[PDB]
């Protein structure tokens, strides 16, 4: 089961033995018929590691969630502005150039994005372990069942997965062709 | 039941700092700046940023509202009102003034911390308005600190938004794509 | 202004007849000594009549030796 | 400490200075914490401290190979038998020509009998 | 010692047989000597704690004034006082005309 | 304990036992220093000499002694009168701070042995007129302080408004006055940077 943050960070840090599991039995590893521990190169043999790994993977599969969803919908809809306009910024991946610098629109989300880092960074090194590996508290929706915890955490990590690799595919795509969402 | 948790980063644990002091139903401190400093110092510094900013905050509204003291060398904008009453000599002796006052302040920090006199982090003995019921002397700090902070980021957007926008106090009438 | 300055300094001196004290200076009584030194030039006078200037010269290390003991 | 990396560790040190090695000496590091961590002991650390652990430890490629152990010794025991392994020097530095010459020479305490190619 | 009240320093022998909590619910904390004069202990975490560590250095009143009282610091500040007062002097009234 | 003038500072506690230290005040720990007799005997000396020097200042600017060419800038009134006459004031200062004393005038050698017994500012001078009372002898010698303090503020003004001024004390505002800002125009670090 998953419990509250503050009774988990009482077994919190670097631990040094090695729970016999692969990935020290973290979420995500789960063929559709069987079991697929994937880990060709051994990077879960580093097992202190392995809580910050966890972190990192969940993190880019949420960014990538978002930023893939944020390829897909302004060819569909923009902002009602005038330099959100599709005449001012025809396709998303123009947005990065049409918003850096001066105009400041992109900076002040770098801006937030960073101050929402710093202030995360805390439980990112300190209190993070196997257990509240990417564990904000946001767990409403969250089933209250052992197995039903288990297979929101496996929906996550695998769509997680998904569009991080879908976003590096369609952002390559996009580049390429300079075409609408169906190329990214 | 584990740690106590930070009311305002649910996933963080109270630092543990920051308790007792006026402002702890809140509990911020995510980046674990009472974990590196002292406290005494930290609400000290915040209760000075809160005081000046206010003060700064009301002064930067009515200058631009107007209001300007009888003199032709007054008549001048509050973004520029710095360098010309550092010309014309007015803020060379607000300084002077500052300095003094500040050289009290730094008194009253260093015997707080070494312990020669019970004072509190902000307290200068000033009791106006004060209420004698321990609750509402808490109530009345808490009510300082938000206060202040909410001047220092109203100083911050005022002045930025000023020289950014050229436009007077409100801003409303600004242009802004 | 020079007789002010040898003053102070050779009162601070006898005061404090201590290497420890001519280090870590005792800030109170070398201000002290400065600002009582103003009157020298009577001070000074009158220790030289009444004998608590100069000490005889066999009170002191005369030099090396130039013959035989 | 990774298996491989101690075991390098070890057979760069002397063998002596296992039981109690001296204070500056990543064998020391690690008998000082290796007291404290571990089985039966503390088996969590504080992030910034198991960062300062792995820092002040050794990586694998710090310490000697066995070839530069066997080089290194044999260079010294060259040395302290009275042979030189012969070498010129060149443009700010000295170049290996692959001999071993006879450094000392008849009368071993006799500084006018050292070898050379030019007068011996 | 004030900043530590109320913490477990378990030394390096109790390692792991002390698991008590803190006052701060933090875990017990190894404690060693080091033979330092600068740092006499070093303290390591048993696991993931939540604890003040100053990183303000310790100044005291009393430690600046004997500091200042130092004869390098006061022959200094009265040299430059003086040095000063002799350029505004030379500032004031240049060129000695009175004389 | 905290002082009471400045109720957020530690109270001083080698500054007791005198007249006009109700509201204990000494932020810079000067009583501490040095020797609060020296300190009390310097005070009233300046206060003495101020309220003296106020009534002069206020004075010379109207009526002057027969001669003695007058200055309505009184500061420059020290330039103007007779050298000869000013000097006659030092020798008659310079005597009465001989006299006083008894020749301990310096910081070590007053309240030193005989004389410490004296007490700060008493010079045994109009000492019939003092109230036999100790209640009514500390109010006048508080009021005494209190005159001279305001004293000393009120020359260092009088001084610094004639310097602004660039003329007489008594109008405040000379005609056409503007403001003081063209005074203090020597050039600055700063100043000069802006
Ligand atoms: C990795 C995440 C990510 C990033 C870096 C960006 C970046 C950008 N988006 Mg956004 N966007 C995102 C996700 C992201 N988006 C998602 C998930 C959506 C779906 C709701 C959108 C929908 C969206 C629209 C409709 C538009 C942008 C636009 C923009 C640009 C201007 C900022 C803005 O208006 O944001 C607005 C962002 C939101 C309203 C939703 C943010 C949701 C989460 C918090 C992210 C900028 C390049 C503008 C553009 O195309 O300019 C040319 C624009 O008009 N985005
Ligand atoms: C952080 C606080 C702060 C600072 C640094 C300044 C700084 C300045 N103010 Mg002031 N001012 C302040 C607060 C402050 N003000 C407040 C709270 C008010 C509201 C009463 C005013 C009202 C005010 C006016 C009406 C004017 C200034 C002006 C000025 C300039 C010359 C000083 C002067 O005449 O003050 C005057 C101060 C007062 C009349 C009362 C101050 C009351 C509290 C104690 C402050 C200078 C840039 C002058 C200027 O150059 O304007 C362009 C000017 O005309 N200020
Ligand atoms: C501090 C200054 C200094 C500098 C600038 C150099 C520079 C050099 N040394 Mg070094 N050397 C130094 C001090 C220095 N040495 C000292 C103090 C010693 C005595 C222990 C040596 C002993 C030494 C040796 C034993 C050798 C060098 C060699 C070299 C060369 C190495 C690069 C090379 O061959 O590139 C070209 C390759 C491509 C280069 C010319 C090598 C060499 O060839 O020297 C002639 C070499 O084998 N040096
Ligand atoms: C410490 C105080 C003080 C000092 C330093 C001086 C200094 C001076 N006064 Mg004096 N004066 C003083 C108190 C003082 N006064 C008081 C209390 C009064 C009021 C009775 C006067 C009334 C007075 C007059 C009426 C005159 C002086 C004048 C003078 C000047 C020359 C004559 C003199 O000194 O006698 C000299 C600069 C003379 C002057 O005008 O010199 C230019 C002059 O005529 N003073
Ligand atoms: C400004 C002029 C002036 C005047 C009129 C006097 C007057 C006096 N001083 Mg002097 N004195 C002066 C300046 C003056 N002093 C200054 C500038 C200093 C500081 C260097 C002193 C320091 C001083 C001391 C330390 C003593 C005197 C003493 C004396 C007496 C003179 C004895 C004498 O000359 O015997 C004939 C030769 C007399 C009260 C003595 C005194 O009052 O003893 C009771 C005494 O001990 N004075
Ligand atoms: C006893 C010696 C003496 C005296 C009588 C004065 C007198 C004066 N100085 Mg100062 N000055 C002094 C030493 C002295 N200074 C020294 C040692 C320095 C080197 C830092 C300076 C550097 C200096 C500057 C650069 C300026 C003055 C200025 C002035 C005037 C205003 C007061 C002030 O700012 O003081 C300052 C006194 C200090 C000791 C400076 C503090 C240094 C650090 C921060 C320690 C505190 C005044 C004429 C200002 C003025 O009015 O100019 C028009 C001015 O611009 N002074
Ligand atoms: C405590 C010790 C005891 C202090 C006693 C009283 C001291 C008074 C000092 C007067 C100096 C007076 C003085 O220095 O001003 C004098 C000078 C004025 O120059 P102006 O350009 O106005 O020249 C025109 C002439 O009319 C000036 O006379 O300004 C400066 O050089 C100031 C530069 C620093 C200004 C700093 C701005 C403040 C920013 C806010 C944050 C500050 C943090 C505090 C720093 C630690
Ligand atoms: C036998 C024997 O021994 O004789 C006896 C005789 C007797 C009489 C009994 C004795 C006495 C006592 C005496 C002589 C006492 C004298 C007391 C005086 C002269 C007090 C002056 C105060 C001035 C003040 C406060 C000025 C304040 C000035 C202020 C506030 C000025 C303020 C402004 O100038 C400023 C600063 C700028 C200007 O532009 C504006 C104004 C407002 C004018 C003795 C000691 O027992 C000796
Ligand atoms: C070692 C040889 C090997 C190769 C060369 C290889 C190549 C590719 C390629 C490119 C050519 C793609 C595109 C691809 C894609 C997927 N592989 Mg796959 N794969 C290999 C081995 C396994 C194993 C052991 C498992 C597995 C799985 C999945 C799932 C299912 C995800 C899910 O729904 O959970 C997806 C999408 C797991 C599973 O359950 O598949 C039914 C599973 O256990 N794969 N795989
Ligand atoms: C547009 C733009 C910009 C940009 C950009 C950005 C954000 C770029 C992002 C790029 C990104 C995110 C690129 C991902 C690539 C992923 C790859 C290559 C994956 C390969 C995967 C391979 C080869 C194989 C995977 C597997 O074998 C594994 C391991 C195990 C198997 O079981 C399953 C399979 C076979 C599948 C700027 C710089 C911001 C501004 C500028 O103006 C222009
Ligand atoms: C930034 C911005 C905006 C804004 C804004 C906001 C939120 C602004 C907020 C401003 C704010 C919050 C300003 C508080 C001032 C408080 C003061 C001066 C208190 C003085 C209090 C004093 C002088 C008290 C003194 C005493 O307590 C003492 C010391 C001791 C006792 O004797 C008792 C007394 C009473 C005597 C707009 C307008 C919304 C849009 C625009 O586009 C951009």
């Amino acid at each position: 089961l998953r419990r509250e943050l503050a009774i988990a960070y009482e077994d919190s840090g670097i631990d040094l033995l090695d729970n016999g599991k692969f990935c020290q039995g973290l979420a995500g590893a789960d063929g559709a018929w069987g079991r697929y521990e994937f880990d060709p190169l051994g990077f879960s043999k580093k097992t202190e590691l392995v809580p910050y790994f966890r972190e990192a993977e969940l993190k880019h599969g949420r960014l990538a969630m978002l930023a893939w969803v944020g390829m897909v919908v302004p060819d569909f809809v923009r902002i009602p502005g005038e330099k959100f306009s599709f005449e001012a910024v025809p396709l998303p991946i123009d947005g990065h150039d049409a918003f850096s610098g001066a105009t400041g629109v992109n900076a002040q989300i770098l801006f937030w994005v960073g101050i929402l880092e710093f202030c995360c960074a805390k439980k990112v090194f300190e209190w993070n372990s196997l257990e509240v590996a990417g564990d904000y508290g946001l767990t409403k929706f969250f089933p209250s069942d052992e197995e039903g915890q288990k297979k929101m955490r496996t929906a996550e990590l695998k769509n997680g997965r998904l569009a991080m690799l879908a976003f590096g595919g369609a952002i390559t795509q996009a580049v390429i062709t300079r075409h609408p969402f169906p190329w990214l | 039941g584990g740690y106590k948790m930070s009311p305002a980063v649910p996933f963080l644990p109270m630092s543990p700092a920051l308790e007792g002091i006026p402002g702890e139903e809140e509990g911020f401190d995510p980046m674990g700046f009472s974990l590196a400093i002292d406290i005494r110092w930290l609400r000290e510094a915040e209760l000075k940023h809160g005081r000046v900013a206010m003060l700064a905050t009301v002064g930067w509204i009515a200058t631009d509202l107007g209001l300007r003291v009888p003199g032709e060398p007054f008549q001048v904008s509050t973004v520029e009102a710095h360098d010309a009453m550092v010309k014309f000599g007015s803020m060379p002796q607000m300084l002077v003034w500052m300095g003094y006052a500040e050289l009290f302040g730094f008194l009253a920090i260093v015997n707080m911390f070494e312990g020669k006199t019970d004072r509190k982090p902000g307290d200068f003995g000033l009791r106006g308005f004060y209420p004698q019921d321990a609750k509402g002397q808490y109530d009345m700090q808490v009510k300082e600190l938000r206060n202040g902070r909410l001047a220092m980021l109203a100083y911050g957007g005022i002045v930025t938004t000023a020289v950014l926008t050229q436009e007077k106090w409100p801003f409303f009438d600004a242009v802004v794509n | 202004t020079a007789g002010w300055i040898g003053w102070a300094g050779r009162s601070y001196l006898i005061r404090t007849n201590d290497e420890t004290k001519e280090l870590n200076i005792d800030v109170p009584l070398a201000l002290t000594c400065m600002a009582s030194g103003f009157s020298w030039p009577v001070a000074a006078w009158q220790e030289i009549v009444n004998g608590e200037m100069a000490v005889p010269s066999s009170q002191i290390h005369p030099g090396g030796p130039y013959t035989q003991s | 400490l990774e298996a491989d990396v101690l075991e390098k560790l070890l057979m760069n040190t002397p063998r002596d200075q296992w039981e109690d090695p001296p204070e500056d000496t990543y064998l020391y590091t690690l008998k000082t914490f290796a007291e404290v961590y571990g089985p039966g002991k503390a088996t969590k650390m504080g992030w910034w401290d198991y960062f300062r652990l792995k820092l002040d430890l050794p990586p694998g490629f710090e310490l000697l190979d066995e070839d530069e152990m066997k080089v290194a010794a044999d260079y010294d025991k060259l040395m302290m038998e009275g042979k030189i392994p012969f070498a010129v020097p060149g443009p700010a530095g000295f170049w290996y020509t692959g001999a071993v010459i006879q450094w000392k020479g008849k009368e071993q305490f006799a500084g006018d009998q050292v070898q050379t190619l030019t007068e011996n | 010692d004030e900043r530590d009240e109320g913490l477990v320093l378990i030394t390096p022998e109790e390692s792991g047989k002390v698991v008590k909590r803190d006052v701060n619910n933090n875990p017990p904390r190894i404690v060693m000597k080091t033979n330092d004069w600068d740092q006499p202990e070093i303290q390591l975490s048993t696991g993931a704690s939540n604890q003040i560590n100053y990183i303000t250095p310790v100044v005291a009143s009393d430690d600046i004034k004997a500091w200042l009282s130092l004869n390098v610091n006061f022959f200094s500040i009265l040299a430059l006082l003086t040095v000063g007062g002799i350029i505004e002097i030379q500032r004031f009234f240049p060129d000695t005309l009175y004389w | 304990s905290s002082s009471k003038s400045l109720p957020f500072l530690p109270k001083p506690q080698n500054l007791g036992g005198l007249a006009g230290g109700d509201a204990e005040f000494d932020p810079l720990g000067f009583s501490d220093t040095f020797d609060v007799k020296w300190l009390r005997e310097s005070e009233l000396k300046h206060g003495r000499v101020c309220m003296l020097a106020t009534v002069g200042f206020v004075a010379e600017q109207y009526i002057q002694f027969p001669g003695f060419t007058p200055a309505e800038d009184a500061l420059q009134a020290i330039y103007t009168a007779p050298p000869n006459i000013t000097a006659l004031l030092l020798f008659a200062c310079g005597y009465i701070e001989s006299s006083a004393y008894d020749g301990k005038l310096t910081m070590l050698d007053m309240f030193d042995g005989e004389g410490a017994k004296r007490a700060p500012g008493d010079l045994n001078f109009g000492k019939r007129f003092l109230p036999g009372d100790k209640a009514a002898a500390d109010d006048l010698a508080t009021k005494e302080l209190s005159n001279g303090r305001l004293a000393m503020l009120a020359f260092a003004g009088m001084v610094h408004h004639n310097l602004v001024v660039k003329g007489p004390l008594f109008p405040l505002f000379p005609e056409g006055w503007a403001g003081p800002q063209g005074s203090w125009d020597l050039d600055s670090t700063a100043g000069a940077l802006n």
